């Protein structure tokens, strides 16, 4: 409990993988997760993945393979089908 | 200002620790 969030993008005909958008530790990852709420952004703790991203995609990177099917998991769960 | 807030805003999903 340092505190981390990891903001995670995929947009299709743009994002050729999920893009880490932002990122924060301590009190901008406090500021992360009140934005969040602002906007609807779902939020999934999982304290090995995220730690795991913090360390290895930095912000404005793309994830990489040993991130693609546990990002993936993610996206099902958290993708707004607009309906 | 307001980069943060607008990266949050299009974002797909939030992992936290």
């Amino acid at each position: 409990p340092t505190h981390i969030a990891i903001c995670l993008y995929y947009k299709l005909g743009e994002t050729p993988l999920p893009l880490v958008i932002e990122t924060g530790k301590d009190a901008k990852a406090l500021q992360i997760i009140k934005l969040a709420e602002l906007y609807d952004i779902p939020v999934i703790e999982d304290i090995p993945l995220a730690r795991s991203l913090d360390k290895n995609i930095h912000k404005g990177q793309y994830i990489t393979e040993d991130f693609f099917e546990p990002v993936a998991q993610l996206i099902r769960i958290a993708i707004d089908l607009d309906y | 200002s307001g980069s943060l807030a607008n990266n949050i805003k299009k974002s797909t999903v939030i992992v936290k620790n």
